């Protein structure tokens, strides 16, 4: 029932560039966030889950935060591999809905 | 000392134990789901933690000792080195053999039972609107959402019964 | 090793049915939740529902109600959806995907995808 | 880790039971009697057993060990097989008390309680008939007949809980 | 196998019961008092005495020895009769703290519950009257004075019912 | 060893009371129960009535009220019965029986029995 | 009141024979039947209790079974002491009720 | 050592206001009770109220009433005694006591006494 | 509220010699009785403790007994340090209340 849009529709960063981003929720969401990794080819994996705890295997350069409603999502240091597409989904009530999606792209 | 829970009225149990080792398990009208009760998990790695402390490393630092791997037969001495290493390692293999048991027969003891903490919270809430229930899932009657079920996994609960029907 | 292994592409008419799968392994089957996940085409991820592999426990979408139908084979660890009604306004790539048990629902390990195209060409 | 029934509130117990272990008995309108458990007795013989296995065979095969008795007296070579001897049968013999203690602790111990799954069985439609007994001495208002105590003994029993003419 | 009581629903404790280890804190309306319950006590007390009959006096008469203070080296029965020495020592210094550990975990175990004795002593005269209490203090719904909570010290404690108060 | 001891044989008038006993011995009174039985000669054997020797329960059998009473002494451990309204019917061998607990009810020590002869010679 | 009754009045066999010999009841009394043989001099014993176990002391040639309302009782091998009179008893409710019986014979 | 150290003497107006102090040491404070005992020369022992360190529960004797008031200061382990309405009765001197727990009430330590005096001159 | 007495205004006894002190309440007041010893430059100590016991300290010689509403305090042997007034309290019912005392001398 609650929707979610990210705020950018689309990013662009430089390798190694210290790129955030965040999307947010219409109403409080407690704690439940999900990013999703679209990478171009089509292999979806998942990076933050319950808003704070990163997946095993996933690197420690992708970190998320934040608490209520406003929710970002930063990445230390990028890499070559890191050139894709974001989706932040919640969880707290059903629906699952997930983000408008963010292209990420090397400037 | 068991406790009949985990191979008592916990028949089943469920599969998702990664993030700690206890859980708590709903059904509602807005879906169900699964939790885990940090301080429960947590004490119980720490009572585990505690056992492995004088175990998992601080070993015996002991350096020079008898020669035990033998030769050619010498008689005397080595009969009794032989012997006294033997029953070194037999009272000690008894001994590590003795405390795998007991401490294992002790981890399954503590890891076992404390639904009590829940069912004292949830009787001031079932004593009046229907009554409680042990045999595998633990029955609510408090109609709410997972907010309830979060105070109750918070041990923050302000019993709040529905006194509209008493048992039917 | 976990993988959630799905079929080919398919093509059906406008309004007849197709049924997808997707053979968890690697883990057991009743542990963790399924989840079927629609990408449209250029545009946003989309929940479909969720299903408990252990007693088929189904909550739906509510703009997919009589539209998706999910069912399991809990002997060779499978999950299937049923399609009904079909339009070409449902052509995209649908994801199965595993998931923690009830409300919480992060999606753990996901799935390659199957190109479903509803046309009459 | 006493659970305070057998020595608690089982005061005495009857000794016409040669069926088991754990008894059941009642007091229905169609004569009183006793029947003996099935699962439990058999859990508690098959843990008694599990004990004796490491203890009734599994005897370690010391073929040759030190002369343990001496005519006469040698001195620094024969007083310390003297007190290798001596002191393997001081830890081996407190290694025995201990044991004993232990087991025959725990014995009691796990011999004891378990009531709580009959408690829990009989809950459900103990609710709203007059109550309930929590004593080993049940007060099942159900006005059931011997085969209502099969079904007890039986771990197979439907819930009729009884509506009317209840808690005066 | 602990039963989290004394680190459980007894969270703070009462600092004055110099009489007894355990006792029957209440309220009433001519004066909020204390208790001490001679019963559990001396079961503790006595369960103590019966550790420390094993322990404290009644030692091993172990009259002569080998040497263990030594000197310059001599050979290897030196070194045997160091080893046999130090083995001796590592394994009563682990049986000391192994038994230190069992009869400090059991002390605690025991020392905890027992409590279910005033639970079920209650439950027949409090199942009626605003229903169950069982949160740390029993809520006795029963109006009396300090000849019922005599009543309860005494284990002699009838059961008149409440019911004026039914379900609220 | 466990034997039910058992009187001798009475000889007593129409009409008039006898008072059988049976001393148990070798097992504890209160915890197995006392049984009597009754077999005619040439007849079957017929169950009279059963008692718990711990508080003294008594359940007779539907053709023997006021016929038969049994009672038990707990110091002694002994156990009687109590006749009432004799008849030459009634002359049989009665046979003292332990047995389970209750409805149960087998009777694993029986008893030598008792000639009674109801008769005016 | 559950009438019961045995089937055979009187039967006869030799030494070493298999004397089989079998009890109806007008109800299904469960699993609750009692084998009592009576010498001639009569000393009763008690042989089956709760339909299928045998009583301590009693040789292993005795062995009853059934189950329901028809229930048995077989010896194996007949030696010169089994010359006895069987009776079979119901236990499942008030009151006990013993069979008939039958004098087994030598022929 | 366990010893409830108090003030001096006083003297005030008929009719005005004191307050008492008697400050607790050696053990802790809120585990047993104060009480505290009024003697007029020459007169007997009188109780006139009780304190529970842990809450503040307030009993005090029926005569008494409005008349004195039991107060704590947990942080200082310090017992204090507020007066009102004096009187040339009142002068006495005022005990502070410990106390076991509740009705029991048997006073374990003892302290010295403040002379009390209330008069114009 | 229990008006409770004590009987004897004053007493006297020499050295050595067995005083016994008594006190009765108006009513029962079960097994809880409070021995006051006051001091002529002003200490209190309590002495006998729920009617049958002795505070810690106290020198052996004092002993106090009773039951139901007649309860008395002993003194084996006198010393010249024991010359005091005594107080007996009652604790049951609030308010506490206790006895008239009774000034012990030396004659
Ligand atoms: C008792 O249980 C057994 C299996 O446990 C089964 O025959 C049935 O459920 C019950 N039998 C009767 C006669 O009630």
């Amino acid at each position: 029932d609650i929707q979610m849009t990210q705020t950018t529709s689309s990013l662009s960063a430089s390798l190694g560039d210290r790129v955030t981003i965040s999307c947010r929720a219409s109403q409080d969401i407690s704690n439940y966030l999900n990013w999703c990794q679209q990478k171009p080819d089509g292999t979806i994996k998942l990076l933050i889950y319950y808003t704070s705890r990163l997946h095993s295997g996933v690197p420690s350069r992708f970190s998320g935060s934040g608490s209520g409603t406003d929710y970002s999502l930063t990445i230390s240091n990028l890499e070559q591999e890191d050139i894709a597409t974001y989706f932040c989904q919640q969880s707290n009530v059903l629906p699952r809905t997930f983000g408008g999606g963010t292209k990420l792209e090397i400037k | 000392g068991i406790f009949g829970a985990i191979a008592g009225f916990i028949e089943n149990g469920w599969e998702g134990m990664v993030d700690g080792w206890y859980g708590f398990r709903h059904q509602n009208s807005e879906g169900r789901g699964q939790a885990a009760d940090l301080k429960s998990t947590q004490a119980a790695i720490d009572q585990i933690n505690g056992k492995l402390n004088r175990l998992i490393g601080k070993t015996n630092e002991k350096f020079h000792q008898i020669e035990k791997e033998f030769s050619e037969v010498e008689g005397r001495v080595q009969d009794l080195e032989k012997y006294v290493e033997d029953t070194k390692i037999d009272l000690w293999s008894y001994n590590a053999e003795l405390l795998v048991a007991l401490e294992n027969q002790h981890t399954i003891d503590l890891t076992d039972s404390e639904m009590n903490k829940l069912f004292e919270k949830t009787k001031k809430q079932l004593r009046e609107n229907a009554e409680d229930m042990g045999n595998g899932c633990f029955k609510i009657y408090h109609k709410c959402d997972n907010a309830c079920i979060e105070s109750i996994r918070n041990e923050t609960y302000d019993h709040n019964v529905y006194r509209d029907e008493a048992l039917n | 090793q976990v993988q959630l292994q799905q079929s080919g592409a398919e093509l059906v008419m406008p309004g007849a049915s197709v049924k997808l799968s997707c053979k968890a392994s690697g883990y057991t089957f009743i542990s963790y939740w399924m989840h079927w996940v629609k990408q449209r085409p250029g545009q946003g991820l989309e929940w479909i529902g969720e299903i408990d592999p252990s007693d088929s426990y189904t909550n739906y979408n509510q703009k997919f109600k009589g539209k998706a139908r999910l069912t399991v084979d809990k002997s060779s660890s499978t999950a299937y959806m049923q399609l009904s009604s079909l339009t070409s306004e449902d052509s995209a790539v649908y994801y199965c995907a595993r998931g923690y048990y009830g409300s919480s629902g992060y999606f753990d390990v996901w799935g390659t995808g199957t190109t479903v195209t509803v046309s009459s060409a």
